[PDB]
């Protein structure tokens, strides 16, 4: 019997900042044991300072991507050249997930930019398309590794000022780009020492009002 | 089913078994598994008996209505049709069929059509449950450019290994000869093939 | 739903139905009314899978509702039970059939006669004295062999229905937090309040 | 759904520093049966791109004949067909990729995995992956079924990352190619002695060498094996 | 349906410098239905610690088994087991049920009282040994756990900040498991003091 | 998992990597895979990881009271010929896929062995996950008549092989060289080719960040005196 | 398995394994039953040859063999034990099938079943 | 999840949990349980998210198309019947809901209909939906009163999932209130069901069996 | 069967059992006594499959009796409760496990404590103020995790329980036919008989 | 597998492939298939290898206890000690063995005993799934009273093109002679064989 669905691997994470966002993704792809691409982009610019990546099976996953590409460039068509924001974007990708509620897109999808307000901004969505604004997002095969940690040091959970005992909460300070950047490489260098699918690459879209930049990182290729 | 089609020096022959299968009870003896599509293009028939006989009935049509507007077609253009309804309904068909033709440009050619509906263009063919056990004999025996007569033996000896090893397979040897000449019915008996 | 009961005496037709209504696990509402009045005589109790059965009882409402209107005049028990019927049999061989099976109790204003249908979801029609869906009948058809009289009043036949609804609570293993009991005779339909 | 009934195994390939390089044996099988044995799975489109296709020879046959139309329709009312308006590798995969993706949405696969290798027009190396379910990739060394296994780890020797490409010369390249053709020739029971081997180079063009057979195979040293444990003789 | 996500549970542990910890929540379940928030994992036979994951009603009799186990040893040897010993001992008990198996994820730590090395091991349901110099997991929430361990340990941590890495090692990897959580206990073992805490969570 | 054996001039080598998986989860980082059934006779076991290890350690018992009692150093043949019968009694259910080396005083010698019982021989072999990508280096620099500097090295390149491009196997190669008239040299981490990097940040906390509710002292210690 | 006869007859048509039973029955302390009206008194004798004897602690002389019925016993004290403790586990398989505690006589009757048993049974005294 | 709504005399109160999970994996402990359908209706969501969701956030399109066509405050039993109606289209294709319609009108006054992906519609005072439901109906049944005060409701209706959230492995997170009134929706914020437990444990002197 | 409950307050054990047993379609009755004493100060209510709770509950008791009889002493509740895990955990790798849930309430007369253990079939034993088997702690804890305190008396112990039972009946889709309550303190074992 | 035996004029020769697999991969290229139960009784192995593994060492043991006591076994009398462990685990077994050996006064003998664990004497027999392939070619070729160098073209020929057809088989023909004179072993490469 004919399978029209498999699994690629890779994970994906997005973060929310005060003023900016990151989307990071490895760029390992791969099939049961074998290794497909060491560089496969999984993360991708599409445009009005919204990044996005469909993690999954890859088929669904740049299907997906590539008609939420097309959806960008036919609202500047049909409501003159006007910027789709980061809310109205995920609205619109639930409707492209649900189109296939009863045969779906078999792919975890997180988008990043900014808001209105110029406030970062984190989408999260499900394969029929239910979706959620996120502080802190990751998503696929070592989404259960990197999720904990991202909990504990971000949002400082469990975390409590010393001398109080439990009493007072250690106080939630905001993280500079810099300092969202160190939590990335390190959340994503503990899953690839750890879950076979994650290894060879990183790269990080980081978006601000000046835009959309990239930066790649090794990671370990066994 | 034990079917074959060798082209040689004048053209090209085609050969098949009697044998007509419902579980071990042979429904057939004296079955006619070679086939006319057009007066010089034949085919060997394997499979569901239904199937092929389905199929070779409308390449019989298609060939008819392009023989009244284009002129005779090629054994090319005969196999192309039967790929044409062997692939697209590959789902709901079981029908091994090879098609044997003489042209005056392209003298003998064989295509054969296995289950998934390829085609490929060989010197011989061989199908059906049969020709698993003379794929030895068949490639060690067979030349190209060989004569009527030595061609003739060439398929009554294979066929007849075929036949004495397959239950499937059993009864007459039927042949057909296809030339510049015309066309040429052969029939062998038991009695003749056991004996070689 | 769960247990439906009719029974036609001299001049009424009673209807007895559950007020349970469960989502597995737990019981969501104890008051569910499943019965719908088809017209001002005639009256349509119904059991079978969660949704279908409202979704067929107003729709087969609504076209009783359509008739009335359209001819302004009411269609008679027989009539009625022949029209559900039909598209019974006809949802059988449908894509996906509508589960729901129906109790229908009418007073004929011309006969002057009370009439009892019963109708199972693949519409199967018979009239009767008294009838049931499900277990309801296993229970209850015992004590009503023995009882019934074609010449009962009303009162006669609600006591013998609170006789069936006392053996289903004895003997049946799920709680179906009573019934609700509504009349069907020539001024029309009433629903005891007190059962 | 179907199954495949006539099959033709791996197909592998790799980029160096001018070009690209691709190749795949000739055998159709049909199961177990070794049936076929002149099967050709490389299929050059114009003087720039070679599709390597793998799986159902029946559905490679029909692909075949799709891009023998796509070439005829490029052509329709084209006076630069032969120059800026050529097929160009990078056109000739996406349109493949759509077809796959399409068919497996409608659950009637076409039943391969292909490789697309070619040159673009600013001399680009073009290496490109796509099979059944629609799914794509691209990487410095690309193998199908067997070769995935086997072949990769080889050529992975010589082009690990992007940086080792211009430092890679033809020779070098074929030479591993070669290499890897034994190599599953040895280990892989659906392959076959004889194979094809196409060469797509930003300044010498499409070289596509046919009848090309495993060498220099090592064999000797199976006389001094014997039993499977004790014995002696 | 899957024996050993029944009851749910964790199991954590980590070598320090002159020391070791390990630490395991207190939910005992029926799949959904939380039954009890005093189910301790960690148990010890001397001073060699053993905590069990998986099937409460395997771990509660391998407890019983090995405590069985351990005071026999002490009377034939005169002597308390060691780590290293007890190790091979809890793979030969799970490998004699190879064919109809306790559905158990076991973790050793302890000091060896003679060369005062520090100790830690974990195994399979069926006995195989993974001796890690830095931490070993075990539980619903292994996963979890794996990524909290893989990025706070670091080697030749003092006792009281060895406390501080473990307990949010298992706290945030509760957080995340449906099956885990109701409480938490950590004990911080040095060769000849050993100190029990429990931590303040959230009880959902 | 990547295993390998290679015959050499005057000796075998084998080698392996050091990552165990639970599907796709990584359990130990630095496993060994590589055992002793004897002093000159060892093995490396791809499968089921209990497996693999228990009927190694009940052959190499078993072997080392034959060894007493005939008051002979063993021999591989006979290690093979234990771990192919028990394996066929079990018909797979131990899933214990081995390659089995070493020296004897008959020479030295190389078998593998798959879990249903079957046995073969050879001058290169290799099992596991990473099976493939090993053998595809050693058909490629194979040949008669290697040095012992040159069947390390290749059996090393094919565990490499295996780490890099196979899933299944990671972290480091591990080596064991067995030499007719020496002893057996175990090369624990071989190759260290997978260090991780250092991390962008500590994550050590400050002291008192974990609420405590109960703090107290563990008795140990046994009962004691006055 | 010793399946040696330890208990046959004699030519006088005397099993002399059974009178020597008897002898150590003889030899053992002196015990005595009275039924009255409405009860039963089960005397015993305990020998004083046995000081700095922990009274508290030692095998007392009666047993309860379930809260209605009790034994006494001259003889050999081990052996009695194994007695003791199979008519305990038959009054508790009684109550379970039967629903209903062992009278006296059915009690009585399992105990010399025993005794009689190990009198025609091989390898046994 | 475990998700509650009642009628009561100053109107009805919504409660829900936030976490959300596939298997033993906790995906999310921030999920909006909540669909603002407009300003006057309420959702809950059990069953498929997505589901729910989408077809909720339809379904305020509906009411909104309703309203500029009939210039009224479409009915609670319209709104709900037009969901109903709907998911009854898709019955056997696999859609999967168990939701509460919540608005305050009226002709009507405070009104609740539950409504299922069988297609089941059925008006009522107490729903309660979920893997925790039988936690949270324990408490609700034997604290409700019709003439509860404003503050005693909506604080029933957070100790209510509360119990829930305790219990249900797949419950908890943190909860968030809403109270409806004829005027529209008033949210009463997300409470943390950590902080919340401790808090209410000192205060109201249960979950003795724990220990603080 | 259905719904057996525990509650340890102050000075006493109090177990409610299910009076209903169902053979599928019917009731064939409704007073049946789900529990077995044990030993004087310790009491076993019990819970599984027909005919297998019974067989497990008197061998159980059997073993009792004849460990009381040997060493003329009552074995402790947390003695007693260990012995039938170990009959349970040995029982669920053979041939036909037992497949019966059990809760044992016993006073310690040593201690002078009350004890309640709650074992299920596999053999997962807890020592709790308060515990049930099947879906009866689904309804009931959220009342008991609000309401108790350790130091209640027998009849506030009571209370909570009638108001456990009256939530049951509320929300639960099968009748039960309601509980016998028995109490275990320092003067043994004693039914209430109005409840 | 392709494997043969084929009695001759001074005694007997068994032939076979060196492929073994697991799937598609060719999991041993250089496989000894030629197995050895006594000095002038040899048998060829198809089916699962660790099967015939252990029933050929089951039977070295009982033909090694055999000698100890009562000299010498006919190869009669390893057929039937083959057959007796086939037959009776034919439950359990995938084997199918061919028996080949060398008597003075019985010469040359061949028995096959396939799947059901029946025995059949005769004066050739081929075996394994290349097999299938060269029914018709070995049928045509064999003859009775062939010399050794007749009887070694006969097998590299025969086995040569179930190799060619048969994608389980491959690697190099090993052939093991028996005879008056002794034991030799041959082996011929693929440059050699492909060529034929
Ligand atoms: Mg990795
Ligand atoms: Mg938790
Ligand atoms: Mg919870
Ligand atoms: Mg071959």
């Amino acid at each position: 019997q004919f399978n029209p669905y498999g699994d690629n691997g890779g994970t994906i994470l997005g973060i929310a900042g005060e003023d900016f966002a990151v989307l990071a993704g490895d760029t390992r792809n791969i099939t049961d044991y074998s290794i497909n691409s060491r560089y496969e982009p999984k993360v991708f610019d599409c445009g009005d300072n919204i990044v996005m990546s469909a993690n999954g099976f890859a088929a669904d996953g740049d299907a997906l991507v590539k008609r939420f590409k097309n959806s960008v460039k036919w609202y500047h068509f049909d409501h003159n050249d006007k910027k789709l924001s980061i809310n109205s974007a995920a609205r619109n990708i639930q409707h492209l997930l649900y189109g296939k509620r009863f045969f779906p897109y078999y792919v975890h999808t997180i988008i990043a930019g900014l808001d209105e307000d110029g406030k970062g901004a984190v989408y999260s969505f499900d394969p029929v398309g239910s979706y959620e604004r996120e502080q802190c997002r990751a998503g696929g095969a070592a989404a259960s590794l990197i999720m904990p940690f991202l909990d504990n040091q971000v949002n400082f959970k469990n975390q409590y000022e010393p001398g109080t005992n439990g009493k007072v909460k250690k106080p939630l300070k905001y993280l500079s780009v810099e300092e969202v950047i160190k939590l990335v490489r390190d959340s994503f260098t503990s899953a690839t020492e750890r879950h076979i699918q994650v290894g060879d690459g990183l790269e990080i879209l980081i978006v601000t009002k000046d835009g959309v930049r990239k930066e790649f990182y090794e990671l370990k290729r066994d | 089913t034990s079917i074959m089609a060798v082209t040689f020096k004048d053209g090209v022959i085609l050969g098949a078994d009697s044998r007509t299968t419902t579980g071990a009870y042979i429904a057939n003896r004296v079955t006619d598994k070679l086939t006319r599509v057009h007066d010089k293009i034949w085919c060997c028939r394997s499979g569901s008996a239904a199937d092929t006989q389905a199929i070779a009935d409308i390449v019989q049509y298609h060939l008819e209505l392009y023989t009244s507007q284009y002129g005779t077609p090629s054994t090319e253009t005969a196999a192309s049709v039967f790929k044409e309804l062997c692939y697209e309904n590959k789902d709901n068909l079981t029908a091994g069929i090879i098609v044997a033709g003489y042209d005056d440009k392209n003298k003998g050619e064989v295509y054969t059509i296995p289950l998934g509906g390829s085609v490929h263009k060989l010197p011989y063919a061989i199908a059906g449950s049969g020709s698993t056990f003379i794929y030895g004999y068949c490639d060690k025996n067979f030349r190209e450019n060989m004569s009527k007569e030595e061609t003739v033996d060439f398929i009554k000896h294979s066929l007849s290994q075929a036949i004495k090893w397959d239950g499937s397979s059993g009864g007459v040897i039927r042949m057909v000869v296809l030339t510049a000449a015309g066309v040429e019915r052969l029939i062998f008996y038991p009695d003749e093939y056991e004996q070689l | 739903m769960d247990i439906i009961l009719g029974i036609r005496v001299q001049d009424s037709v009673i209807l007895a139905s559950s007020k349970a209504v469960t989502r597995g696990i737990s019981v969501l509402k104890d008051s569910d009314d499943k019965t719908r009045q088809l017209s001002p005589h005639t009256l349509m109790s119904f059991a079978g899978e969660a949704g279908d059965t409202v979704q067929f009882a107003e729709y087969i409402q609504a076209n009783i509702q359509l008739y009335s209107i359209r001819e302004d005049y009411e269609l008679s028990p027989q009539a009625v039970s022949s029209f559900v019927r039909q598209e019974l049999a006809k949802s059988i061989r449908s894509r996906r059939p509508y589960q729901v099976n129906v109790l229908i109790g009418g007073y004929d204003k011309k006969k002057n006669k009370p009439e009892l249908y019963q109708i199972d979801y693949l519409g199967t029609k018979v009239e009767l004295p008294y009838g049931a869906h499900g277990y309801s009948g296993f229970y209850t058809f015992s004590l009503l062999d023995h009882h019934y009289r074609p010449d009962m009043t009303t009162e006669e036949g609600l006591d013998l229905l609170k006789l069936c609804v006392q053996e289903l609570e004895k003997r049946m293993p799920m709680d179906f937090k009573g019934v609700i009991v509504k009349i069907v005779d020539k001024d029309g339909i009433r629903q005891v309040d007190d059962f | 759904t179907q199954q495949p009934i006539v099959t033709g195994t791996s197909v592998i390939s790799m980029k160096y520093d001018n070009g690209v390089i691709i190749a795949a044996d000739n055998l159709g099988s049909y199961g177990s049966l070794l049936r076929f044995n002149g099967v050709e799975r490389l299929i050059p489109v114009g003087d720039n791109t070679v599709v390597g296709i793998s799986g159902d020879i029946s559905d490679m046959q029909h692909i075949e004949r799709l891009l023998k139309d796509l070439v005829t329709e490029n052509a329709y009312d084209n006076p630069l067909a032969d120059a800026e308006e050529a097929l160009e590798p990078s056109y000739i995969f996406e349109y493949l990729a759509t077809v796959m993706y399409q068919r497996r949405s409608k659950m009637n696969p076409l039943w391969n995995a292909i490789i697309v290798a070619g040159v673009q027009s600013n001399g680009d190396q073009f290496l490109r992956y796509v099979n059944l379910l629609g799914v794509t990739y691209s990487s410095p060394t690309l193998a199908t079924g067997f070769g995935a296994h086997m072949a990769n780890p080889l050529l992975r020797k010589v082009v690990d990352r992007e940086s080792d490409i211009p430092k890679t010369t033809v020779q070098v390249a074929e030479e591993a190619i070669v290499n890897a053709m034994r190599v599953l020739y040895y280990r892989d029971a659906r392959s076959s002695r004889n194979f094809s081997l196409a060469i797509i180079d930003k300044n010498t063009g499409l070289t596509f060498k046919k009848n090309l057979q495993v060498e220099n195979m090592k064999w000797d040293f199976a006389k001094d094996i014997k039993g499977y444990g004790t014995q002696k003789i | 349906s899957d024996p050993s996500s029944i009851n749910g549970g964790i199991v954590v542990a980590m070598t320090g410098k002159d020391c070791v910890a390990i630490a395991c929540d207190l939910r005992l379940g029926s799949q959904s239905l939380g039954v009890s928030n005093k189910f301790e994992k960690i148990f010890h036979y001397g001073h060699v610690f053993l905590g069990i994951t998986g099937l409460a009603t395997d771990v509660t009799t391998l407890n019983e088994m090995f405590r069985y186990k351990t005071n026999l040893y002490k009377l034939k040897e005169e002597r308390a087991i060691e780590p290293e010993t007890f190790t091979q001992l809890v793979s030969s008990s799970l490998y004699e049920r190879r064919f109809g198996p306790y559905f158990v994820g076991p973790v050793v730590a302890g000091i060896n009282s003679k060369s005062g090395k520090p100790f830690i091991a974990g195994f399979d349901l069926i006995g195989c040994i993974d001796e890690a110099k830095d931490f070993i997991v075990s539980g619903t929430a292994s996963d979890q756990l794996f990524g909290m361990c893989e990025s706070l340990y670091e080697p030749n941590l003092e006792p009281e900040d060895l406390f501080e890495t473990i307990s949010q090692a298992l706290l945030n990897a509760a957080d995340r498991d449906a099956l885990s959580g109701w409480g938490a206990v950590v004990y911080i073992i040095k060769k000849d003091e050993v100190v029990k805490r429990y931590l303040k969570m959230r009880q959902d | 998992t990547t295993i390998v054996g290679v015959k050499f001039n005057n000796g075998v080598v084998i080698a392996a990597d050091t990552r165990s998986t639970q599907g796709p989860i990584v359990a130990d980082k630095n496993c060994a895979k590589l055992h002793r059934i004897s002093p000159k006779i060892w093995c490396a076991g791809a499968g089921t990881a209990a497996d693999t290890e228990a009927v190694t350690q009940l052959i190499g018992s078993n072997i080392e009271l034959h060894s007493l009692y005939t008051s002979r150093e063993p021999r591989v043949v006979s290690a093979l010929q234990m771990l192919k019968q028990h394996l066929f009694k079990y018909q797979g259910h131990i899933g214990a896929y081995l390659i089995v080396a070493g020296v004897d005083p008959t020479g030295s010698h190389l078998f593998s062995i798959h879990a249903e019982g079957s046995t073969d021989v050879g001058y290169y072999l290799s099992l596991g996950s990473g099976s493939l990508a090993a053998m595809a280096v050693l058909e490629s620099h194979w040949k008669q008549d290697l040095t012992k500097e040159e069947a390390i090295k290749l059996a090393s390149d094919a565990i490499q092989a295996g780490i890099w491009n196979d899933l299944g196997s990671g972290s480091n190669v591990d080596v064991c060289v067995m030499e007719i008239g020496k002893d057996a040299e175990y090369l624990r981490n071989y190759l260290t080719p997978n260090v991780r990097e250092e991390k962008q940040k500590s994550y050590k906390f400050p002291r008192g960040t974990t609420a405590v509710l109960k703090e107290s002292i563990v008795n140990i210690c046994d009962i004691q005196e006055e | 398995g010793y399946d040696r006869a330890l208990s046959i007859f004699s030519p006088d048509g005397h099993i002399f394994q059974v009178e020597y039973a008897l002898e150590a029955v003889k030899r053992g302390t002196c015990a005595v039953g009275v039924k009255g009206k409405n009860c039963v008194v089960l005397g015993c004798e305990r020998r004083s040859t046995l000081k700095l004897q922990d009274t508290r602690i030692t095998p007392s002389k009666v047993s309860k063999i379930d809260s209605h019925v009790v034994l006494s016993f001259s003889g050999l004290n081990a052996d009695s034990r194994i007695l003791i403790e199979k008519a305990r586990v038959e009054a508790q398989s009684h109550r379970l099938t039967l629903e209903d505690p062992v009278t006296v006589e059915y009690l009585t009757r399992y105990v010399a079943g025993v005794q009689q048993r190990y009198t025609q049974s091989g390898g046994v005294r | 999840t475990t998700t509650l709504a009642f009628r009561f005399q100053g109107g009805i109160i919504v409660a829900v949990d936030s976490r959300a999970t596939a298997g033993n994996w906790v995906a999310s402990q921030t999920v909006k349980k909540v669909i603002e359908i407009n300003p006057f209706l309420l959702g809950t969501m059990a069953g498929g998210a997505a589901d729910c969701q989408f077809w909720e956030t339809w379904l305020g399109s509906q009411c909104r198309l309703h309203e500029l066509r009939e210039k009224e405050r479409i009915s609670v039993a319209a709104a709900s019947k037009i969901l109903s109606n709907l998911v009854y289209q898709y019955k056997g294709a696999g859609l999967s809901m168990g939701t509460m319609i919540c608005g305050y009108t009226r002709k009507e006054g405070p009104t609740i209909y539950y409504v299922d992906s069988d297609g089941t519609r059925l008006k009522g005072d107490i729903f309660c939906v979920g893997s925790g439901q039988t936690f949270a109906y324990g408490v609700l049944d034997s604290n409700y009163k019709w003439d509860l005060s404003v503050e005693d409701a909506l604080y029933l209706g957070k100790r209510s999932i509360l119990a829930a959230a305790h219990r249900d492995a797949y419950s908890g997170g943190s909860v968030n209130l809403y109270h409806v009134t004829e005027d529209g929706w008033i949210y009463h914020g997300n409470h943390d069901v950590g902080e919340l437990f401790w808090k209410v444990k000192e205060e109201e002197g249960s979950f003795n069996n724990v220990i603080g």
